[PDB]
DNA sequence: ATCGGATGTATATATCTGACACGTGCCTGGAGACTAGGGAGTAATCCCCTTGGCGGTTAAAACGCGGGGGACAGCGCGTACGTGCGTTTAAGCGGTGCTAGAGCTGTCTACGACCAATTGAGCGGCCTCGGCACCGGGATTCTCGA
DNA sequence: TCGAGAATCCCGGTGCCGAGGCCGCTCAATTGGTCGTAGACAGCTCTAGCACCGCTTAAACGCACGTACGCGCTGTCCCCCGCGTTTTAACCGCCAAGGGGATTACTCCCTAGTCTCCAGGCACGTGTCAGATATATACATCCGAT
């Protein structure tokens, strides 16, 4: 009965306890309770469904199926995150 | 002086989502705000979305594209869903 | 020796000593025009940046001991002796070494060729009383093999494996490389990619590659790293030259004889564009660079094989499936191909949520019909069969039909770690296993497995290369094999498979005619 | 050869000759197309009402015919895509909703 | 008795190591299985460019780490020195996410 | 007497409910006036112009002390601080 | 419009005027210290929107400031306001 | 005559004509006078020049002679003007400011 | 396949305040970045500035507000004199 | 638990003022020609992205344990806020006069658009050689348990 | 409150790759010359902003009294950190094929812009009433002390 997926535990879960723990280090934060990191995975899901939500808008209106860096830069200048780097 | 308002044509939808009601001067003042300020939202978008894509002219496309832009969720779906219809209602005509 | 001297000799005397060698080039295009001229043309096509090559040529064109050590009678320092085309394809490389010239030793797998090898490094060391440096690049899982070979036949000869974690081989590195206390190194080709620098300080005598064919594309970072290497001589092992591609066939000469074949397009020219005769006739061009030998004039032992092409027609969810595709996830034309295996590789084709394991597994998929009838007809007589196939998900599905038909079966694929793939494989290769299919992706395993127990092939799913279907077939048909190999390749009807047979068939006709022909 | 307005053309109540002439003459494009002023007009007019209807029932909840900014603020604070479209915009003589933390109240 | 450093003084070290450096701090690879799965409930069949999904990590990290930022001020606020979510939720609430 | 809470319970109540201006208007024309003042001299208001500037700022204090208020019971307080307010308008980004 | 300089018009914004606005914010208590705190982030504002006016009303060549300077500033500031005009 | 680029007729380095193009091309107004484009180029040069200068100090005290994203990072968040501009941008492969709070260090 | 960029005028400033100093391909697309968004964030006000008198025309005069009520402080005042150097010098030429 | 106050909360009546309906005219939107250029469709080339597999190295990640220190609760206390009461005061309102300056009209330059011809500035392609990353190894500093 | 000892910084050596520098060419800046229309300037006019002044009355202010709440201190768990040991997944390198998308030309047609007249639609100026304040007035409905 193994024909079926009975596997990859989810997607947010890749984002491990010790990179959220890296993110906190560089924001400067020194201990962290142990009820974060769910807290953490859902802010981060929340801000990627609206930026890739404005990106997947620009890119079909250009007529595409692929998202670009340029779709991307401005899906965040409209979201008000302008981003320097990538053009 | 004639300075143009939208104060009229506010005022006709009003009174046909609320045949019965009324509407203060500086209510209409706010409507005729938000009107405008809704309008350069979104053709300031929908120029954006032109020059981006290396277009001279704005179209019913680019319309739509700003619109699911800039509003939330069922408000988008139902704008464009007016929108399209008004559009379909005109050319055939 | 001492480790003085091979301190002396094997560093890099002179800080850069890759440049033009006249004398060098001089012998190489003085043996090449007197073997044919053909190769004039591409020496016309590199004079058109470097003069001095076009002036050597001119210089030898207007100008117009090779001692026949044939080496017979099997070498007294290698121990025991060594059949008779062993002893033509040391002649071979000998006469190879003596006119300054490289080769691609082509011998057919399990005919023996690091045996020649070794034999051939072996006369270098003896009877040219030249020890290393020697560097032999080979796979992961055959270093521990080529110890062993080298230890059994010369056994006089320093050769430690490169291989270990970072600390015990920076510490191997210095004890042993750059102390200069060895004769033949042993290296992976991750190996060679990780310990660039310390290995390129050496001046290296030769760089064998057995299983060459992995260097053939010459962008790959493997080929690039090794034209950054130093050494006199270079030799090439390898059962399958040209797999899909005369390009490939070119950057293996390229290679091995950087001046001789420095164009691709010349080759490409050659013939890829009577229209197809004569030019094949010319195939002359290669003929003192391969050597290769078929192991049915020189073996016996082992019957040929007869392969079918079972035709199947799609199922009617195949059809609607197939149709869904076609008219239009779902981002790539292998879709196609997973339809042809089984609908079920697709999440919803499979009926209803509590999925039960009935009937309806062989019933959905054609392909799977006409191998549970084969399958249950086989094992009326008992023969044992491999089950090959592109994907693993359909050996999760084959699993689950062969255990709902109560077979029993063994899984390798590239999931399986290694020492159970050894227990696997002893398992169906015990003298009185009762395990019936052996589940197995194509591309697995390398060539260390022997499954010579089995005698039933089927290929439930052909691949765009021929030759690796061709390995698979080899997993089988090695030598060993006393029964008849039977081999059964299932073709989708009116799909792209196809399509996928006939750019194989291409392919192989390609292979075929080019270096299968006159290989004698 | 009477004339017929775009506007009731389209069917609509907002005009389509005035916002034509906003656009042309608002730096937008070079050019702007036939059915753009109409998709404009009808999202105008559909926004218009949206937000018309619910200052109307607010009207109606306080007992008064006239719609005021009060009422305005109402409909939009409490209408949750209105107050993620307005989020950045202050309504003159409107105010605040009724809300007080449960902390501070007694015991 | 092994040496062993008290509790926060590798903390503090591992504040100023990665307060000194640019690189990325999450993985690339599960990162861009995130995006690619977010992006399938709004068209499906979307093809990505590296860049694209690089422009994308560095903007979720940039915002990550200053939502730490403000946590931290909250916390602190709050006389601890451990951060938690009703922290994270009140920087979210004061900043107009929420 | 009412006990501490009460009369504020009830002042909440009756200024959510109201819309009117909460500031003097003469106070805020003379304090307008004398900043503006700074920038260039001999300036001239509309009347409109002050009413905006007063509703403006209005908002803007309401709308600061509602995450000041915040800010206090995250603490587990009651009572706002010129830190809160400090941590208020420094998450917001004004600092 | 003549030999007119104000001075201390700040403490104009009084502490019962602070509390009305700290009551709609909807805050119960009030510490000493939150007045002269409101009047220096009041002050900080005012002038932020001020500038902005006086510039626009400068560049229209003008020595009246209209209820629509105001809201241009308002608005470039990012505090849109309906009500005044625009 | 002779050619003379308008940016060396003003004395700029930055490229008026293009800029002048930019403007005529971008949709920002019917016309476009003759001393715009100078004083555009004008304060852009001022600018960059700006941020390039504290950026080269950056650079110099990490003792590097190249300039990074990372010293335009230093050089921009160290600056209040700067900071100010820039609020709202993130720089790629930037960084943070080194900055722990006092209440966290030890003792 | 020509794209225009900034890099060779920010070289050449660069090479008038740090005359020993490199910069990488990175720091370059930043720098050109941010060179094209103050572009355009005093282009659109400009544009605004024009719209709200009534004028047609774009203007050092616009620029210069513009670049007033756009830039903070110290930036503003000096931007204001290097703009207002340069157009002087251009129109005594 | 009950009673005594204090505070909204409906309920009815009188005013007024601002919203709505009506009439003019003028300017702007609509009808109708005529035209040219923007954008859609076609075709060729080359590079990148997808899918489903393989092999391998090697740090990170996951897990368990111990123990310390931080969170959280409880208690006390002592100010500092709230509530309420007289007492000024200055804001709001109404009315008046004065004049600056905002807005409109008419003329007419001067300056931007536009076009044709010419040519240097800048972009792409190609090559190399220093700046910086990486790797021992050695001295220095800082933490910790005494 | 002085040694262990572990982490960090500072040195040299490699080595490699990307930043600068050079060359060709092409295409957008520049120059010279019409031309027409925006805006700059002068003059007028009338409106609304400013400056007063007087009067009434709520709102602000100063002070008292006294709770309750903010803050400090003390225990107590318990949960998070530091560290060691597995183990597993990221990360490179590969294979195959095919399509998506960017350019770079070309062709062409139909949909915009540009005019010219010319009616209606809409802005402005009026003239009414009815809906929304204002006052009283009685009711009910929390709150706080016995
Ligand atoms: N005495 C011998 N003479 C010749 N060949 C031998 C002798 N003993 C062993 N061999 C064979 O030599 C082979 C080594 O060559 P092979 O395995 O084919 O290497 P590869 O697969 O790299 O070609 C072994 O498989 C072994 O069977
Ligand atoms: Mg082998």
């Amino acid at each position: 009965a193994k024909r079926h997926r009975k596997v990859l535990r989810d997607n947010i879960q890749g984002i491990t306890k010790p990179a959220i723990r890296r993110l906190a280090r560089r924001g400067g934060v020194k201990r962290i309770s142990g009820l974060i990191y769910e807290e953490t995975r859902g802010v981060l899901k929340v801000f990627l469904e609206n930026v890739i939500r404005d990106a997947v808008t620009y890119t079909e209106h250009a007529k595409r199926k692929t998202v670009t860096a340029m779709d991307v830069v401005y899906a965040l200048k409209r979201q008000g995150r302008t981003l320097y780097g990538f053009g | 002086t004639r300075k143009e308002s939208y104060a009229i044509y506010v005022y006709k939808v009003l009174k046909q989502v609320h045949p019965d009601t009324g509407i203060s001067s500086k209510a209409m003042s706010i409507m005729n705000s938000f009107v405008n300020d809704v309008f350069e939202r979104i053709a300031g978008e929908a120029s954006r979305l032109a020059h981006y894509n290396k277009r001279s002219t704005i179209t019913s496309r680019e319309i739509q594209t700003a619109v699911r832009l800039l509003l939330p969720g069922e408000l988008a779906k139902h704008a464009v869903s007016e929108g399209t219809k008004a559009v379909t209602k005109y050319t055939s005509a | 020796h001492d480790p003085e001297s091979n301190k002396k000799r094997y560093l890099l005397k002179d800080a850069n000593g890759k440049k033009f060698d006249l004398e060098g080039t001089t012998k190489r295009f003085e043996h090449l025009l007197s073997l044919s001229g053909l190769f004039k043309h591409f020496i016309e096509s590199k004079a058109a940046k470097d003069p001095k090559f076009r002036q050597v040529l001119d210089v030898l064109e207007e100008n117009k001991e090779s001692i026949e050590f044939q080496f017979r009678e099997s070498p007294a320092y290698v121990n025991g002796q060594l059949r008779p085309y062993q002893i033509q394809g040391v002649n071979w490389l000998v006469s190879l070494h003596k006119n300054k010239i490289a080769g691609i030793l082509a011998d057919e797998m399990g005919l023996g060729k690091t045996l020649q090898t070794i034999s051939f490094l072996g006369y270098l060391r003896y009877i040219e009383k030249i020890p290393g440096p020697f560097l032999v690049i080979a796979p992961k899982s055959t270093l521990n093999n080529w110890l062993r070979e080298i230890n059994r036949w010369t056994p006089d000869v320093n050769a430690f494996i490169l291989q270990g974690d970072k600390e015990e081989r920076a510490e191997l590195i210095q004890k042993k490389l750059l102390g200069c206390d060895f004769d033949v190194v042993i290296a992976s080709y991750e190996i060679i990619i990780r310990e660039k620098s310390p290995l390129k300080k050496i001046n290296w005598e030769y760089i064998i590659i057995d299983e060459a064919h992995r260097i053939k594309n010459e962008e790959s970072m493997l080929s690039q790293v090794l034209r950054e290497f130093t050494s006199r001589n270079r030799l090439l092992i390898t059962g399958t030259p040209l797999q899909n591609n005369l390009h490939e066939l070119w950057a293996l000469l390229n290679f091995l004889l950087p001046d001789i074949f420095s164009d691709a397009q010349d080759f490409d020219d050659w013939f890829s564009s009577d229209q197809d005769k004569i030019v094949k006739q010319l195939h002359t061009v290669l003929q003192p660079f391969l050597l290769r030998r078929i192991k049915s004039d020189v073996e016996t032992s082992l019957l040929p094989k007869k392969e079918l092409n079972l035709y199947v027609g799609m199922s009617s969810m195949q059809k609607k499936w197939y149709k869904k595709i076609l008219e239009k996830l779902l981002n790539i034309m292998m879709q196609l191909r997973k339809c042809c295996n089984h609908p079920y590789l697709f999440d919803g084709a499979e009926p209803g949520p509590p999925y039960t394991t009935d009937e309806h597994l062989v019933y959905n998929a054609a392909k799977l019909q006409v191998l549970d009838k084969l399958l249950k007809k086989l094992k009326e007589e008992g023969s044992r069969v491999l089950i090959f196939s592109q994907m693993s998900r359909l050996l999760d599905i084959l699993e689950d039909y062969c255990y709902f038909r109560n077979y029993e079966y063994c899984r390798i694929d590239g999931s399986t770690a290694h020492e159970d793939r050894i227990q696997a494989i002893d398992d169906y290769n015990a003298p009185d296993s009762k395990k019936f299919v052996f589940l197995l992706t194509t591309r697995a395993g390398g060539l260390g497995i022997n499954l010579t127990s089995a005698d039933v092939v089927v290929l439930y799913d052909s691949d765009w290369n021929p030759q690796a279907d061709l390995q698979a077939m080899d997993r089988a048909h090695r030598i060993g094999q006393k029964k008849q190999v039977k081999v059964f390749r299932l073709v989708t009807d009116n799909s792209v498979e196809e399509k996928i047979l006939e750019r194989a068939t291409q392919k192989l006709r390609l292979d075929q005619l080019v270096i299968q022909q006159n290989r004698t | 050869a009477k004339a017929k307005t775009r506007s009731s053309r389209a069917g609509l109540q907002f005009p389509v000759g005035r916002v034509h002439r906003l656009l042309r003459k608002g730096n937008y494009a070079e050019r702007v197309g036939a059915g753009a002023p109409v998709y404009l007009a009808a999202v105008l007019e559909y926004l218009t009402a949206e937000i018309l209807e619910l200052a109307g029932n607010a009207a109606r909840d306080n007992k008064k015919t006239r719609i005021i900014p009060r009422h305005l603020q109402l409909a939009v604070r409490n209408d949750e895509e209105l107050n993620k479209l307005l989020g950045r915009v202050t309504i003159a003589q409107g105010g605040v909703l009724p809300n007080i933390q449960s902390v501070l109240l007694p015991k | 008795k092994p040496h062993r450093y008290r509790p926060g003084t590798v903390a503090l070290r591992e504040i100023r190591r990665y307060q000194k450096s640019t690189e990325l701090l999450i993985r690339k690879l599960p990162f861009q299985r995130l995006v690619r799965e977010i992006a399938q409930d709004f068209k499906t069949d979307l093809r990505f460019q590296s860049s694209a999904v690089m422009a994308l990590q560095e903007a979720s990290e940039a915002y990550l780490v200053a939502l730490f930022e403000d946590t931290n001020l909250c916390a602190i606020h709050a006389k601890r020195v451990t951060i938690m979510p009703k922290d994270i939720q009140l920087a979210r609430r004061i900043r107009g996410e929420r």
